[PDB]
RNA sequence: UGAAGAGUUUGAUCAUGGCUCAGAUUGAACGCUGGCGGCAGGCCUAACACAUGCAAGUCGAACGGUAACAGGAAGAAGCUUGCUUCUUUGCUGACGAGUGGCGGACGGGUGAGUAAUGUCUGGGAAACUGCCUGAUGGAGGGGGAUAACUACUGGAAACGGUAGCUAAUACCGCAUAACGUCGCAAGACCAAAGAGGGGGACCUUCGGGCCUCUUGCCAUCGGAUGUGCCCAGAUGGGAUUAGCUAGUAGGUGGGGUAACGGCUCACCUAGGCGACGAUCCCUAGCUGGUCUGAGAGGAUGACCAGCCACACUGGAACUGAGACACGGUCCAGACUCCUACGGGAGGCAGCAGUGGGGAAUAUUGCACAAUGGGCGCAAGCCUGAUGCAGCCAUGCCGCGUGUAUGAAGAAGGCCUUCGGGUUGUAAAGUACUUUCAGCGGGGAGGAAGGGAGUAAAGUUAAUACCUUUGCUCAUUGACGUUACCCGCAGAAGAAGCACCGGCUAACUCCGUGCCAGCAGCCGCGGUAAUACGGAGGGUGCAAGCGUUAAUCGGAAUUACUGGGCGUAAAGCGCACGCAGGCGGUUUGUUAAGUCAGAUGUGAAAUCCCCGGGCUCAACCUGGGAACUGCAUCUGAUACUGGC
């Protein structure tokens, strides 16, 4: 199915996750349809840290895709 | 809009068929110098208004058999 | 690695003071008692051109103590932000945190400045700092941690940089041990005896 | 020999016979059709379409066929039928 | 995102002309030598070949069952008379094996093949697909199977067979229904399965009614992503590879297929192809990229992403939504292993290790603790995927081997008619501070997510699942003796390599004696080569340094940027000329080329330019820029092209 998912970045001990619209068939890191934005677990200094277009999310829930639970919590760190 | 060609009938020794020249007549990307640069297409026509050395006008259209994508629309210089 | 070589027979090599062995004193100096040229002046021959950027290029980079191909990393960012290579490789030999320290007046030689850095002794931020290739940042405090700051070769180090004009471009107080850097060494007062007009024709190529 | 796969080959082996049965069954029934066409007989190949048609849309209930092949199966005969019904 | 210089033709000099050096990348390899950590890379070779083990499993919320563990019971007993190991019972939870469905086309691996209609840039129209998403519809009945299991049996074995028992979300008839199809219509075909969690009020042979939620089955077509078909542009060279094909060129018809089409059989016409290099061969996966240059360009496309082809040779078909199915099926060839001689079995280019090979590439490793994928709606299970350590300077980047003071300048060396110089403020002495290390102490973060209670007129039917900003708690560590800090002495335990007469920075002195030994040029050396070996001092770089291999930057010596042909490379001996290229002026016309405006396409990573993150950098990541073009739209209209 076409899927909301955290795509696996910043190497070892501080990941860093760009959230994608991406298919989930075959390989892990396949391509990916449409970048949404960037997500930071680490502290950054800067109110922009992490990035979200919640309308544009709203247009891909507009194209019937899925969501993943830790995209739901990503929503819930730019505070809904 | 679609894909339109003038060229010139080579072959009329076929019956339902023409084989007609096409060229690309522009500047080398690294030279400058003209390039004639001729290709050939074996395209359709039951009408036989047309046979070699007349200038033919043809349109890109669907597949009708193996290689063969191209159909004639009408004699350009009409000299016969 | 460390280079090991002499103090004060390079400062004479060159006839130009390193502050190596001499920043304190006039007097009862062991500075080989100024070595006049003896015999040995009359038997120097001419250095080349290409042996005259050597001279200059270790010079630059001996005085402040610091790795070759740092002080090439130096030179490509000295190139970017209309900086002149000529200009900003300077203040970035300058701004380092093992220099900072020297500047504030902690450590009467170079390295027993960087002796502070490479003992943890310094803090920058609040933060312990272990590296020398530091580049402090403007308007940020610069300290010495709790467990160095009874050391009495610094507090005598202070009592002789009280006697010293400062860099504009930072403070210090000699009580708490800590001081603001407040911009990147500026051209308005950093100045040096070097051959500016030659340090341009290195790395090229 | 080294996954343990050994059930799925069966699986497969006995769907293979099935499957060929499946085509079997429906193809009798068209052989029946094409051999009306040369019985030149009263309607005879209309009634052997009016038995045909639920034998392949059986077969094209679960897959088969069911793409193009049963709307063709439904099709490709139905004007030579009409002629001598 | 921007611009070289220097060694070198001689008795001189100036052209013309070739050679050379400082630089760099690498799955490198070798030798001297090697302190800490993180991040990356690590069998390219023999497409030769393997003993051993691992690597892919799983759901009881589809279920006939019960190999076990809890709990109850029964019982063989056990005895300690109130309970239990037993060891049986399938009851409840739950679950080994099987039935049933999914996963295996994920996970990965090789780069042999391929100059490819494959790949890359961009477009065309005609079809097919599971989960997902949308729309419109369906949920009746029967016949019996079939593992397992039970009793038999073919065989040396791999590997099965006979006869019976048994369930479903496994099988098959009959039924039922358009959105689908046949009959100009009346009419008719073709489907299937539910499972599990909760219950207020009310009734009840307290069995069910009735309410309800989450998630499934079937019907025939759209949407996304995916897959298939067509095409223009772009890709390495050689003709001392010149002829190619005739299933070939064009066409028609049958047969098959998801669409299209030579895909396939049969036939009719008579071609088609090559000069812009077909045919043939060599080399090579391609691209984003990697590295390099100011750039045009050059070399190279490991590892990482976006596609491909392939997995002992060759052919083939089937299974699934998807497989020309690498660990699936059949068959021969080769190779091998086993044999009870009757026959059989197998695929290290998944992760280790070994044999063979080679210049050369790790453990027959640790855990599943986090993350994705698989089964499962979730708990739980699996995972050489993933997380990590071990082994390897193979690369990147930071960082340790203390700081200060200490003399006509000691002991020891090297230069030295011997004046002094230099090792050297170095040492000894003293002061002074301990990072890293070692050892003991304390010890984070990676452990969230889920789960329990609490709260919510959550939605639904307010406390089934599930959701919720929060509060409160028991919990999960391979790495690991973690990071980080404390404590304890005590500078304590931590350094090489090549070179030093010119280009070429560092300076002498001794040995070797045209012999040995160096070299890129110079040439050296026939007993003052500071050119070969060594010593003292020094230069440079440093956990590296030198050497070799490949290929680039110097290179304006392949040429647009930015050359040559009288004498220094070369104008063809001359004329003619096919094929190809260029061509005076004026007024229109169409708007291809052109120019303008605008939109799409130009992946991530990577670079450049500008920033941010742990103490920095490595590493990671936000911004700006470009991808010159390609595709299409609407204008301009000089000039060329067409008219």
């Amino acid at each position: 199915m076409v899927t909301i998912r955290l795509a696996r970045h910043g190497a070892k001990k501080r990941p860093f996750y760009q959230v994608v619209v991406a298919d989930s068939r075959n390989a892990r890191n396949g391509r990916f349809i449409e970048r949404v934005g960037f997500f930071n677990p680490i502290a950054s200094e800067k109110e922009e840290g992490t990035r979200l277009d919640l309308d544009r999310i709203a247009h891909w829930v507009g194209q019937g895709a899925t969501i993943s639970d830790r995209v739901a919590a990503l929503i819930k760190e730019v505070n809904k | 809009k679609i894909r339109t060609l003038q060229g010139r009938v080579v072959s009329d020794k076929m019956e339902k068929s023409i084989v007609v020249a096409i060229e690309r007549f522009v500047k080398h990307p690294i030279y400058g110098k003209f390039i004639k640069r001729t290709t050939k297409l074996h395209v359709h026509d039951e009408n036989n208004e047309c046979g070699i050395g007349d200038v033919v006008e043809i349109r890109e259209c669907r597949p009708l058999s193996k290689t063969k994508s191209w159909t004639l629309v009408r004699v350009v210089e009409k000299a016969v | 690695a460390r280079y090991l070589g002499p103090k004060l027979k390079l400062s004479r090599r060159e006839g130009t003071d390193l502050f190596l062995k001499s920043g304190v004193r006039a007097i009862d100096t062991k500075c080989k008692i100024e070595q006049a040229p003896g015999q040995h002046g009359a038997r120097k021959p001419r250095l080349s051109d290409y042996g005259v950027q050597l001279r200059e290029k270790q010079k630059v980079r001996r005085i402040y103590g610091v790795l070759e191909r740092q002080f090439r990393n130096y030179y490509k960012e000295a190139a970017r932000l209309k900086g002149n290579t000529g200009e900003n490789l300077l203040a970035l030999l300058e701004g380092r945190l093992d220099n900072v320290v020297y500047r504030m007046g902690f450590g009467a030689t170079r390295a027993e400045a960087r002796q502070l850095v490479s003992h943890k002794a310094i803090m920058v931020n609040g933060r312990v700092v272990n590296i020398a290739s530091y580049q402090v940042s403007p308007n940020d405090v610069v300290s010495i941690r709790e467990k160095a700051k009874k050391q009495s070769r610094v507090k005598a180090a202070l009592e002789l940089a009280e006697q010293r004009e400062k860099p504009t471009w930072l403070e210090v107080d000699a009580g708490k041990m800590e001081g603001t850097f407040k911009r990147k060494p500026e051209r308005s007062d950093l100045s040096a005896d070097i051959n500016e007009h030659l340090i341009v024709e290195l790395y090229s190529k | 020999n080294i996954k343990s796969a050994k059930k799925r080959a069966i699986q497969s082996e006995k769907a293979r016979k099935h499957n060929a049965s499946r085509r079997s069954m429906m193809r009798t029934f068209i052989k029946k059709v094409y051999a009306a066409i040369e019985a030149g007989d009263k309607a005879a190949a209309q009634k052997a379409f009016n038995e045909m048609q639920p034998i392949v849309d059986r077969q094209a209930a679960k897959g088969l066929i069911h793409k193009n092949k049963a709307a063709r199966h439904k099709a490709n005969l139905t004007a030579q039928i009409n002629k001598l019904a």
